């Protein structure tokens, strides 16, 4: 009744703090994974060049 | 504003406790007494110093109602008591 | 021919950012009750057995 | 789970039945504990026969070493196949909990009748074989689950909070792993990121050193009964037996592959059985199978290298987080616009609350400033 | 060149590319009184890191679809020198190519 509430009370500040950035670390790891990517495509010249080949130019 | 208490102190200055980086710290430089943000936040000096938080009236942008889905966990089981319930 | 081609691709992504919204939700409702909570605390009318439910 | 009538009878109707079934199996599960413990005694190293001792460096108390005293037959199949290894599996617990209340039936003669009655009221502490269909086998299963839940977060939170309050992580990797180990169910768990807790443990408590509390509260979330508990040596030798069975049908499984060719109950009695299951979670194949993968992958290569597991008290933490569900919210939001303080509006406010008030209210800056000036005119007339 | 069409994916859940920018621009709405802007060197907010991840996938897989909107592509996409040099090299790429087509044309 007396004790044990006492101590969960004083337990309750340091808890809520250390979830909060525990929080904050998993949106900070969230952020950091993502990296823009850039594809590469076959370049439409030697596209062109082959059609010139195949007319026997 | 009303009479009602606040989040317990235990007579304890925040500014040099043990867990005071558990206590934000407002403007003024007054760590709260809570972990909640507090911007009118004093100390008294009697024989020891001691933490005090005025309540006052303060809007705050109130983000609009979540779904129940996604703050509702419902694992409740029968043991369970919960702390409106015990008090 | 290239839409066949970035199309697993594609898929994999919407389904992630389909999850990345569903995460992001429930941190937007703890705020909010974050802030209700922190509104009632100012006005001296929060209970510490409300705060732990 | 809490006692009830309907349980009482189901119980009472099927006490005859279930203790000759309970016969049965004991004579199937001594022939094949016999064939375990024959090949153990041929083949097994010299340390885990001769039974090694291994000393605490504090106090020099003797408890199973998981390198020596632990060895995995990886060549039991030969002998014994994997479903006669969970038969006896099932068996030990069954005949654990019979062999405490017989033990209690001895003690106290005919006095323990009244006791029986709340025994046979209660699925948490009766054997398997007293369910004989469908629905009593699901309640049953249902009762043992909800045992685990109420026992797995303490053990959870002991290592937890005894670990983090005397020591720290080593390095980066370590800290994820350590802090990602103890996430609720909701989420899942990257074994590979949370294997590297195993070393940083065996640093600091291997399981030759668990403590008696700490093992109460395994074996409580192992459904192993705990009274009377005794020295820690006997639960923890029955801990030792049960995952060293364990490791024997998971190596089996793993290297023939059984997991993919064992149907969808079985494939789910043996994540329950490595606590990685509940039943009322509802999984489905796939679910399952993601989470004994991942249980294989958190064993390691080194399992299968040498037959190693990883350390087995965060491995006991690791399948038990499965059991450590998300905190229980229930009501809606709108519930915070009340106030919790109304009772106290009739009180008012006294001189000093006034006084509190004025100081530290919106004109607390005007209050400030007058109070400094008027004192520093006081101390100037003074000098 | 690009070798094998990959092997293909089953998707987990069923959502048009539509409907989860109108779910982005939902969510982010309800905030935007609570959003605080700030410098660019400053720590960020949560509702900032929520809207620079969803747009920036959301902006990525429109990219890969074929939507080049440069404007908001510039905005919730770029974030290294390599970005900026393969968006100004994309951008010119795709501006001559539709002056090609209408020359070609005409
Ligand atoms: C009539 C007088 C009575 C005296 C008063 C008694 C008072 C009550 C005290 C308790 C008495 C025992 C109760 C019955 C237990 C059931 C039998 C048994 O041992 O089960 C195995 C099981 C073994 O447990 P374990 O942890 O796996 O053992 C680890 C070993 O490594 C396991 O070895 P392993 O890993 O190599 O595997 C072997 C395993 C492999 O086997 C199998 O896998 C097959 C299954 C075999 C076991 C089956 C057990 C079935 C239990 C249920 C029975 C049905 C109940 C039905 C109920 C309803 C009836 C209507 O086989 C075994 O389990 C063999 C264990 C060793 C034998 C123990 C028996 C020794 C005593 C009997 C001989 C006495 C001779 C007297 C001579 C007199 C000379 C002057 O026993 C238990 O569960 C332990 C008992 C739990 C309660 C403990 C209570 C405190 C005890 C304190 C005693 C202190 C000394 C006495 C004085 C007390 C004063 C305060
Ligand atoms: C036919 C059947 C088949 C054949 C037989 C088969 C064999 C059967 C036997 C074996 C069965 C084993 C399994 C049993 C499981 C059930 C155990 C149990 O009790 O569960 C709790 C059970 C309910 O269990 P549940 O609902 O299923 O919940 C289980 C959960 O899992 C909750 O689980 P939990 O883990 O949370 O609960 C555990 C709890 C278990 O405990 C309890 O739950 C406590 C139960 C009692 C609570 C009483 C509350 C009410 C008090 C009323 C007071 C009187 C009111 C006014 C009456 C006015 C009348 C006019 O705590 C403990 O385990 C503590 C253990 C303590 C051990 C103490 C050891 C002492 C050793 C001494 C020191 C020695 C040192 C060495 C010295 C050496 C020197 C040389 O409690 C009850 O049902 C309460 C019954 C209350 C009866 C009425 C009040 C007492 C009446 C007394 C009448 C006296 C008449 C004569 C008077 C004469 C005067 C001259
Ligand atoms: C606000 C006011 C309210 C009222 C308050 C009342 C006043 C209280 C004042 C003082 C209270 C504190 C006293 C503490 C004393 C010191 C305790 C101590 O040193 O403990 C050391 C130590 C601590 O226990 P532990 O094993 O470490 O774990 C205890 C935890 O609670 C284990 O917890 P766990 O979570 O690990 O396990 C949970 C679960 C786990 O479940 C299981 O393990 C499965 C089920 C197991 C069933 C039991 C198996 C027993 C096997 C054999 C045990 C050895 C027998 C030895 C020979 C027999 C000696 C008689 O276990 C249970 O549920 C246990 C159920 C037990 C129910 C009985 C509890 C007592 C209720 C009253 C009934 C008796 C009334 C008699 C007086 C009235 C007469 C008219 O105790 C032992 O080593 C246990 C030895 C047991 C020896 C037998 C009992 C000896 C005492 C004499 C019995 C007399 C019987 C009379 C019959 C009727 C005659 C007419
Ligand atoms: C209602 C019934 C009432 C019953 C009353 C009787 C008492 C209770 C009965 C039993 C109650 C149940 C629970 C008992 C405790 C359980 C302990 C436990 O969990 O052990 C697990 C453990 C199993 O684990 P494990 O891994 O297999 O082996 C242990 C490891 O080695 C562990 O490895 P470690 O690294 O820990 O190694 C250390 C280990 C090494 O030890 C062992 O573990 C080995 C087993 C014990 C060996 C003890 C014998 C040592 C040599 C004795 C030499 C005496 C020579 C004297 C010659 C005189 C010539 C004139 O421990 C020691 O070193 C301790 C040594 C003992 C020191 C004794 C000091 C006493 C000082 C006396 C002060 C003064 C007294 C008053 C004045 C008297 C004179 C005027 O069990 C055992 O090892 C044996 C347990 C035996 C239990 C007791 C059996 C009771 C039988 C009762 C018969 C009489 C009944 C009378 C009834 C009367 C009417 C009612
Ligand atoms: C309503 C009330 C009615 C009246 C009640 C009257 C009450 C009388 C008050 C006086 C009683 C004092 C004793 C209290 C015992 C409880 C202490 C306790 O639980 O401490 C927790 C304590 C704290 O553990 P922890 O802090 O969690 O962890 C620390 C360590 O890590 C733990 O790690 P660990 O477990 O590995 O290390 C411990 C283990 C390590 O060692 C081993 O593993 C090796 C085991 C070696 C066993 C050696 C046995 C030698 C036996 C020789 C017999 C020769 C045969 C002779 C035959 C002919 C003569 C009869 O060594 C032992 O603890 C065993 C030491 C020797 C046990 C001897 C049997 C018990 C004697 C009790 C009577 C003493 C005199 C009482 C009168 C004077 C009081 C001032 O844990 C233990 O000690 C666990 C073992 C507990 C076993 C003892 C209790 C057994 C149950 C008794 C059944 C009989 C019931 C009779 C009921 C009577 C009712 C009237
Ligand atoms: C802590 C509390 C204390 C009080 C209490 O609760 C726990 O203690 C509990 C202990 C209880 C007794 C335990 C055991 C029996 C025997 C049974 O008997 C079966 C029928 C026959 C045997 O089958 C009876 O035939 C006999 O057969 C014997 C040969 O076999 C002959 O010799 C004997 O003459 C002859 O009568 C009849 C019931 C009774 C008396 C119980 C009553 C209720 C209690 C007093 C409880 C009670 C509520
Ligand atoms: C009241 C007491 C109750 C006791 C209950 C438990 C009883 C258990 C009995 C098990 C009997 C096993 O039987 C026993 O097995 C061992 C191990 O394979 C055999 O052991 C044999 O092979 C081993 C291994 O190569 C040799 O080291 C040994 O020298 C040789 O005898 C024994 O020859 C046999 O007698």
């Amino acid at each position: 009744d007396i004790m044990v509430p006492s101590f969960v009370y004083n337990k309750l500040p340091v808890i809520h703090f250390l979830q909060e950035k525990r929080a904050e670390q998993k949106l900070r790891r969230v952020l950091d994974e993502t990296y823009t990517e850039w594809t590469e495509e076959l370049d439409q010249a030697h596209v062109t060049d082959a059609i010139t080949r195949s007319l026997n130019i | 504003v009303g009479n009602g208490p606040t989040f317990s102190t235990g007579g304890e200055c925040m500014n040099t406790c043990d867990i005071q980086n558990a206590f934000p710290m407002n403007d003024r430089g007054v760590r709260s007494s809570s972990p909640f943000q507090e911007p009118n936040t004093a100390i008294y000096d009697s024989y020891l110093a001691w933490t005090y938080f005025q309540p006052m009236d303060v809007h705050i942008e109130k983000l609009p109602a979540p779904e129940a889905k996604y703050y509702q966990r419902h694992t409740k089981k029968p043991w369970d008591v919960s702390s409106t319930e015990l008090t | 021919t290239l839409q066949q081609y970035r199309r697993a691709s594609q898929d994999k992504r919407l389904d992630d950012l389909v999850d990345l919204l569903e995460r992001f939700k429930p941190v937007l409702a703890r705020e909010a009750i974050m802030q209700r909570l922190t509104i009632k605390h100012l006005e001296g009318q929060l209970g510490v057995w409300r705060y732990m439910d | 789970m809490q006692g009830s009538w309907s349980v009482l009878k189901k119980n009472c109707s099927n006490f005859f039945p279930g203790l000759l079934a309970f016969a049965q199996q004991t004579q199937e599960a001594y022939g094949i504990w016999l064939r375990i413990y024959n090949r153990q005694q041929k083949y097994g190293p010299t340390d885990f026969v001769e039974q090694s001792e291994t000393f605490s460096p504090d106090y020099h108390k003797r408890f199973h070493s998981q390198d020596k005293n632990m060895w995995v037959d990886k060549e039991l199949c030969t002998e014994v196949s994997q479903k006669e290894v969970a038969r006896l599996m099932t068996y030990k617990l069954d005949m654990w909990r019979m062999a405490h209340c017989a033990g209690a039936l001895l003690a106290t003669g005919g006095y323990a009748i009244p006791f029986g009655l709340f025994w046979l009221a209660n699925d948490t502490w009766v054997p398997s074989s007293f369910n004989l269909t469908g629905e009593e086998l699901r309640a049953w299963r249902e009762a043992q689950d909800l045992y685990r839940y109420r026992s797995a977060p303490s053990y959870l939170t002991d290592t937890k909070w005894h670990f983090d309050f005397h020591a720290y992580p080593w390095n980066e990797t370590q800290e994820r792993a350590w802090d990602d180990l103890f996430e609720k169910n909701d989420v899942r768990r990257d074994p590979k990121v949370v294997r590297p807790a195993a070393e940083m443990y065996d640093g600091f408590i291997k399981f030759e050193l668990i403590r008696r509390k700490s093992l109460r509260h395994l074996c409580r979330s192992m459904n192993i009964p705990t009274f009377p508990m005794l020295a820690r040596l006997c639960n923890g030798t029955r801990v030792r037996d049960y995952w060293n069975l364990a490791w024997c049908e998971d190596y089996m499984v793993i290297t023939q592959r059984l997991h993919e060719s064992m149907t969808d109950e079985e494939l789910y009695d043996y994540a329950w059985r490595r606590y990685l299951a509940p039943y009322d979670k509802n999984l489905n194949r796939e679910q399952l199978m993601e989470r004994v993968e991942d249980y294989f992958e958190f064993l390691g290569p080194d399992f299968v290298a040498h037959g190693k597991a990883p350390n087995l008290v965060i491995l006991t933490n690791y399948v038990l987080g499965y059991y450590n569900d998300p905190a229980y919210l229930e009501g809606d939001i709108s519930e915070l616009d009340k106030n919790d303080y109304d009772h106290l509006a009739s009180w008012g406010k006294d001189a000093f609350l006034r006084r509190l008030e004025f100081e530290n209210g919106p004109l607390r800056d005007q209050v400030e400033a007058h109070t400094q000036r008027l004192l520093a005119e006081r101390a100037a007339i003074a000098k | 060149y690009k070798g094998e069409v990959p092997p293909h994916y089953t998707r987990k859940s069923s959502a048009t590319i539509e409907q989860v920018e109108k779910e982005i621009d939902a969510l982010l709405g309800g905030a935007e009184k609570l959003r605080k802007t700030s410098t660019d060197d400053q720590p960020m907010d949560k509702l900032t890191l929520m809207e620079r991840c969803l747009r920036h996938a959301l902006w990525s897989y429109h990219k890969e679809e074929g939507r080049y909107d440069f404007d908001q592509i510039g905005r919730w996409v770029v974030y290294t020198p390599e970005d900026e040099v393969k968006l100004a090299q994309l951008k010119r790429e795709v501006e001559a190519k539709e002056k090609l087509a209408a020359l070609r044309k005409r």
